[PDB]
């Protein structure tokens, strides 16, 4: 695949890039999951109930 | 190395050598075992042997002539040697064996006798010549289902199925003027030969062309001929090398000179300035090894061969060797490159500046068939000196670093680990 | 072959304890290793049995040790064996290490053996620290406090590491409970490390008092050394028994008989005797960071000996200058301990600083200088020109 | 420390009348205090052998001296294990305390040094 | 049969399209696995490490 070769030119991915990619992934994935999860439960969350019933 | 060449239908090539005492004249065809197929494989070897048959040799002996024939992958040769003056008798013989006695050599009595001999030849080789047998299988697997895969001596199966017709079929398709170069080495002059040839005329199947086929390809693979009854383990391993006349032809040969060849039993061999020797001599990992950079028309093989009685430490032998190769990409030293330059020159010298004319004939013929001319040693030495560490690293990063390999071996090879383990050693881990 | 050699399990016992080829001349100093094995076993066995009646909660810790002392049948024997046992463990480890220093045991090809040993020393000290904390007396609280704070010297993340170790705002309930959990763990890691120690010892075998090859005259471990070790096993037990039943508290501190108090650090605070020299080293540096570094370096410098000893022969047996300085070092080590037991006062402070320098100079200066001089002395004292 | 280095410094002192009159006596004293001769060993018997240079040297040592070395070593371990010394008439005398292995050691050291230099030579084109 | 005649491997051998097809796919898979394992290990280590930080019941600032 040329999409792979443009970045790694026939070499495997080195640890440095692996660890570096893990750090980025860890944050991007958390945001994506939390948003989906919270959106899926829109209405049930405390935040949602706190806005409406302003107590 | 005087480059003298002339064309008038037939392409004549000579190389005068003041100090010689003898002369060699013959014809070199641009076809070899690679121009054969799985079924007529061994046909060229067959032609070589009928040309050297007792009958056709007794004739040449009375005339004071010696017969020579060499079957390679990209070419074939038939050479006649004689004194510096009898150069004309030589031509009369070539003119005879390929125009006159063409039928006498293919008689039922002669063919059957020759076929029976090469049959016994090839069998003894497959039964006893383990290092060459293995090197042959390296080609067989590395280039499987491609031209360069066919052994030069041919196989037993195809050999015993060959008939007189096959020789002719091959001969009509390959022993042609357009796929030939008449060679003359020793002390004979260019004009002296060109006139002796121009004396006779005719043609006999002229204006034709050799057949075409499929392009040679390297396939990462292996073939294992395990035989526990043999005393050693013989193995050859290599990556796709450089085809003759390639930008990295010399860099590849230099690279192979760095790791060189070794013979555990010879004192001086044990002292060579080769890093790898520090690692293999402690536990005596092998009896010998030899690196090579084989070059052909379409491809090549770069690697090494080795023999060992150390059947329990073969993995260390292979590990240290491939580990050294990794170095060519990331850390080959300046002085390793310089030592190789010197030693490479010396070897090319011993090859091309051999005292023997038959060798020069084969070298001359083969070279002009490909690049039209023979490579001058002085130009080779300049290219070799021009090589730098960067050149070497660039070459290894392309041909060596993390590339597929071809493996072949016979004997006590239980200790030779799986393909993937060997394959993993083609590179090193890093950050 | 014999079942002891062919069986998968027995062959291990056979190679290490039965047919193991020992240098015919190893003296009693080579009995310290078997003694350390006994100590570890004693410590583990007594600890487990006490563990059955102990409570790590900071409010029940001290009283549960009192419960073991008063209500548990033979409980006071378990505790005194454990407590005094820890002390003997260090006295024997100090002798084992000193034996190593004197006979060049650290020299090639036994460098790994020595390094793993340094690992064991560190784990053993940490284990002892953790165990002492579990009693939760005055010394326990403040010791936990001072030692965990050692890490606050690490720049930037320093204070977070300490809060993480404590599990709170100060040494408290979560600190004692994890410390007891950890105290239970490490002895098993040490054992694992001991096995590695023995594996390194085994490929090269023991050295000997002469410092030369033992290959020409070996005698089997079984009988000769199995019985020679028994001699020291019994003397070790006899002396430990003297302390356990007749003077069970002379090696400890009375302050640890007072429940820990977070608001009061006793003026009579003093670390456990075996930690005193390192305590003195740290106390000699008028800088927080440099102080902890130097103290930790005091242990790590043991790793440089294989490289600072330039002698062409292993061991001090035939070396007058090396023998003299070896004892300077030993006695300097005891003085460092005595300094540690004193207050931060005029004569003592300078003495500690001077003794601290002597401690490091031995490994970094004296050993390499003296060994080089002795090499030449042995040469010119015989060769003619 | 290499014996080449020890010898270099030692020879220098041994050739200098001033240093030689000052050091040698102290060295003689040192060797007598060392006490290895009372165990029946020669100094060269004390050299730690677990390294390639010494293994090379001990390999090259002639058969007869090798058997002699073995005896002195075995006899020493035995004497040491009994906590005694050998009777005076068995002590190695100064005349006998000869550097028999030293020449083999220096030879082995020089060969390794050259091999190390040759393994790392630079080239000037 | 001659050992020189390699048996048929056509059923698994890819054609002369892109030689690095197997390579690129192989290296991407291993890279992604390595990438995800690292994130997993990091979060596993952080899960245990944090279990030692001050508990909810002791964070009370009186
Ligand atoms: C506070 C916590 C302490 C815990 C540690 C307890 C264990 C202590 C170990 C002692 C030790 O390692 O000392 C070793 C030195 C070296 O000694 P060596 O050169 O090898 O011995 C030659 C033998 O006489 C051979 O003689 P033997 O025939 O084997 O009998 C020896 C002697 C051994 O006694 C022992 O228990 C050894 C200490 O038995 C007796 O005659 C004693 C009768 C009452 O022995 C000495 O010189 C002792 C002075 C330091
Ligand atoms: C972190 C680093 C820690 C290291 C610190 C060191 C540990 C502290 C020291 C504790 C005790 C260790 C004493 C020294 C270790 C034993 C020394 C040794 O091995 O001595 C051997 C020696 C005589 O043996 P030879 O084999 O050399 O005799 C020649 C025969 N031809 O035997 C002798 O010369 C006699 C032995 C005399 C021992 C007196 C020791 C004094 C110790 C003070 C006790 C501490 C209590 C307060
Ligand atoms: C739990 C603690 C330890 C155990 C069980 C242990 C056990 C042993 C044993 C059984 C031996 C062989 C007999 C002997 O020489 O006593 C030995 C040898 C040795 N140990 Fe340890 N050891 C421990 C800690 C250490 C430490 C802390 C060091 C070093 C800092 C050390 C250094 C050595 C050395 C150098 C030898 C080889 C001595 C020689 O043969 O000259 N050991 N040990
Ligand atoms: C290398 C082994 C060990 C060492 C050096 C060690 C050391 C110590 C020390 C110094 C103390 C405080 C002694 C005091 O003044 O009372 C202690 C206490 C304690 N240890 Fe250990 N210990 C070891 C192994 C064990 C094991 C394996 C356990 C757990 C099963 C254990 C359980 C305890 C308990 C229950 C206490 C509290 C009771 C007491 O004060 O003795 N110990 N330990
Ligand atoms: C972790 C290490 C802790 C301890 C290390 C000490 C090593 C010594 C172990 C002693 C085992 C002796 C067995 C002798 C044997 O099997 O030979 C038997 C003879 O056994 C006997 O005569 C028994 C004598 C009483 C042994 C004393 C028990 C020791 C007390 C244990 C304390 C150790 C904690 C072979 O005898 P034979 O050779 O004459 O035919
Ligand atoms: C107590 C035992 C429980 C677990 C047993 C399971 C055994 C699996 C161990 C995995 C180690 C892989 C090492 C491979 C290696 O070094 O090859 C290296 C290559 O390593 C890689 O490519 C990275 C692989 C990253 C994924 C590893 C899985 C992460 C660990 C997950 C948690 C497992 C408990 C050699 O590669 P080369 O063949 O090209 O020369
Ligand atoms: C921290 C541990 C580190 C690990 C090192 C392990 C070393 C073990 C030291 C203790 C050895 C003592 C027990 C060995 C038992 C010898 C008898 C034996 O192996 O008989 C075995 C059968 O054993 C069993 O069925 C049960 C063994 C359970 C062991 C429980 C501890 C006979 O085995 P055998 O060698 O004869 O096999 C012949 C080939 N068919
Ligand atoms: C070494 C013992 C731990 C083994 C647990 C494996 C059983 C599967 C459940 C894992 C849950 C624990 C972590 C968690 O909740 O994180 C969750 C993510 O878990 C994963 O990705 C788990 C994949 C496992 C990869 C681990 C490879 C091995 C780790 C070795 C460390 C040296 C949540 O992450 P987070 O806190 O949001 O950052
Ligand atoms: C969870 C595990 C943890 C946190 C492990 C930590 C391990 C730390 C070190 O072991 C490797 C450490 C024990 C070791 O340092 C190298 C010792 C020599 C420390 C010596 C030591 O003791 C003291 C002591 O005992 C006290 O008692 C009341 C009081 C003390 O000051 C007043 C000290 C003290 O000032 C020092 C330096
Ligand atoms: C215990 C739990 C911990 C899990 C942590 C996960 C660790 C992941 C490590 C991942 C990759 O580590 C990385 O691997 C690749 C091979 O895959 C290595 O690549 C090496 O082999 C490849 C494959 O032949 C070569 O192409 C390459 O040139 C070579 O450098 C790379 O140099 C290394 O840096």
């Amino acid at each position: 695949s040329s999409l792979y070769k443009t970045f790694f030119k026939r070499n495997a991915v080195f640890v440095g890039t692996i660890f570096a990619g893990a750090f980025v992934f860890q944050t991007v994935f958390d945001t994506a999951i939390t948003s989906w999860y919270e959106n899926h439960n829109k209405g049930k969350l405390w935040k949602d109930v706190k806005a409406r019933i302003a107590a | 190395a005087e480059v003298t060449q002339l064309s008038n239908g037939i392409v004549v090539a000579t190389e005068h050598n003041p100090s010689a005492h003898t002369a060699s004249v013959g014809v070199v065809f641009g076809s070899g075992a690679a121009n054969e197929n799985p079924y007529n494989n061994g046909v060229s070897n067959l032609w070589k042997n009928i040309f050297l048959s007792k009958e056709n040799s007794a004739v040449a002996a009375k005339e004071g002539l010696a017969l020579s024939s060499n079957i390679s992958r990209d070419f074939q040769s038939y050479i006649v040697s004689s004194l510096p003056g009898s150069t004309d008798k030589s031509l009369d013989f070539l003119n005879q064996s390929f125009i006159q006695q063409k039928a006498n050599l293919l008689s039922s009595s002669n063919f059957e006798a020759t076929k029976k001999s090469v049959l016994k030849q090839v069998q003894d080789f497959e039964d006893n010549d383990h290092p060459n047998r293995v090197l042959e299988h390296l080609h067989s697997t590395a280039f499987q289902n491609t031209p360069l895969s066919l052994p030069t001596r041919g196989t037993l199966e195809s050999l015993e199925n060959l008939v007189v017709a096959d020789l002719e079929s091959f001969a009509n398709n390959h022993f042609l003027n357009s796929n030939a170069v008449v060679v003359g080495t020793g002390n004979i002059k260019h004009e002296d030969l060109v006139n002796s040839i121009e004396s006779k005329n005719l043609s006999l199947q002229t204006g034709t062309k050799p057949v075409l086929k499929k392009k040679a390809a390297f396939l990462g693979s292996e073939v294992r001929l395990r035989d526990d009854t043999l005393p050693k383990a013989w193995i050859s391993l290599a990556v796709e090398g450089e085809p003759v006349n390639s930008p990295n032809y010399f860099v590849a040969k230099l690279a192979a000179q760095i790791f060189g060849s070794y013979n555990a039993f010879e004192p001086a061999s044990r002292l060579q300035g080769i890093k790898l020797l520090d690692n293999i001599q402690e536990y005596q990992l092998c009896d010998n090894f030899n690196h090579f950079s084989l070059s052909y028309k379409d491809s090549g093989l770069w690697g090494f061969s080795t023999a060992t009685r150390n059947v329990t430490m073969i993995d260390d032998l292979i590990h240290f060797t491939l580990k050294q190769w990794n170095r060519l990409t990331i850390s080959v030293t300046d002085t390793e490159v310089e030592r190789a330059k010197s030693l490479l020159k010396l070897q090319l010298g011993q090859l091309y500046e051999s005292g023997n004319p038959v060798n020069d004939a084969n070298l001359l013929g083969a070279e002009v068939l490909i690049k039209g001319s023979k490579l001058s040693l002085g130009e080779a030495f300049k290219k070799i000196d021009a090589i730098t560490v960067k050149d070497v690293k660039a070459w290894a990063g392309k041909r060596l670093w993390d590339q597929d390999i071809a493996i072949a071996g016979t004997g006590q090879i239980e200790g030779l680990l799986d393909y993937m383990r060997i394959r993993s050693d083609m590179s090193m881990m890093r950050w | 072959m014999a079942f002891r050699k062919s069986n998968v399990y027995l062959s291990l016992v056979n190679s290490y304890i039965i047919d193991s080829p020992q240098p015919s001349s190893i003296n009693y100093w080579w009995n310290m290793g078997s003694l350390l094995g006994l100590c570890l076993v004693i410590q583990i066995v007594t600890g487990i049995f006490m563990a059955m009646h102990y409570s790590s909660n900071i409010e029940l810790a001290f009283s549960s040790v009192e419960h073991i002392m008063r209500d548990v049948h033979n409980g006071y024997i378990l505790r005194y064996l454990h407590a005094n046992g820890a002390s003997f463990f260090f006295m024997v480890m100090f002798m084992h290490m000193a034996k190593g220093l004197y006979y060049g045991s650290y020299r090639s090809p036994r460098v790994t053996l020595w390094n793993v040993g340094v690992i064991i020393f560190i784990l053993t000290i940490a284990t002892a620290f953790l165990g002492y904390c579990c009693v939760y007396g005055q010394m326990s609280h403040w010791g936990a406090t001072v030692i965990t704070n050692l890490f606050s010297a690490i720049p930037f993340v320093g204070n977070d590491i300490v809060s993480w170790l404590w599990g709170g705002f100060s040494v408290s309930n979560p600190t004692i409970q994890r410390f007891f959990a950890l105290h239970y763990l490490v002895p098993f890691i040490i054992a694992a490390m001991v096995i590695m120690h023995l594996m390194a010892l085994h490929i090269h075998g023991s050295s000997n008092p002469l410092g030369i090859t033992g290959n020409l005259d070996r005698i089997p471990m079984h009988s000769y050394f199995i019985f020679k070790d028994l001699v020291t096993v019994f003397l070790f037990m006899l002396i430990l028994a003297l302390f356990v039943f007749y003077s069970p508290n002379t090696l400890g501190h009375p302050d640890n008989y007072i429940p820990g108090n977070p608001l009061v650090t006793p003026a009579s605070i003093v670390p456990e005797w075996y930690l005193l020299p390192f305590y003195a080293i740290l106390r000699s540096i008028p800088d927080k960071l440099l102080g902890v570094i130097t103290m930790f370096a005091a242990i790590l410098v043991l790793l440089v000996l294989p490289f600072t000893d330039r002698s062409v022969v292993r061991g001090n047996t035939f070396k007058v200058l090396s023998k003299f300085f070896f004892f300077i070092f030993v006695f300097n080590f005891v003085l460092l301990g005595q300094i540690g037991a004193c207050h931060v006062e005029v004569p003592y402070v300078l003495m500690g600083q001077i003794a601290t320098f002597i401690y490091f100079a031995y490994f970094l200066i004296i050993v390499p200088v003296i060994s080089t001089i002795e090499n030449v002395l042995f040469y010119i004292g015989r060769v003619n020109k | 420390q290499s014996f080449t280095s020890i010898a270099r410094i030692g020879d220098y002192i041994l050739k200098s009348p001033v240093l030689s009159k000052l050091c040698v006596p102290v060295a003689n004293q040192f060797i007598n205090l060392a006490g290895y001769k009372k165990l029946g060993l020669k100094f060269d018997d004390l050299i730690a052998e677990e390294n390639p240079i010494m293994q090379t040297a001990l390999r090259r040592l002639p058969e007869d001296e090798s058997y002699a070395r073995a005896y002195r070593i075995i006899r020493a371990h035995q004497t040491e294990l009994t906590h005694h010394l050998l009777p005076r008439n068995e002590w190695i005398k100064a005349q006998e305390d000869v550097p028999y292995l030293l020449p083999y050691i220096l030879e082995a050291e020089a060969a390794a040094k050259e091999k190390d230099e040759l393994d790392n030579i630079e080239v000037s084109k | 049969k001659s050992t020189y005649r390699t048996p048929n491997f056509d059923d698994v051998l890819k054609e002369n399209n892109d030689a690095d097809k197997g390579r690129s796919y192989a290296y991407f898979m291993v890279g992604a696995m390595g990438l995800l394992s690292s994130a997993g290990a990091k979060s596993t280590v952080e899960t245990f490490i944090s279990s030692m930080t001050a508990t909810a019941d002791v964070l009370a600032m009186a």
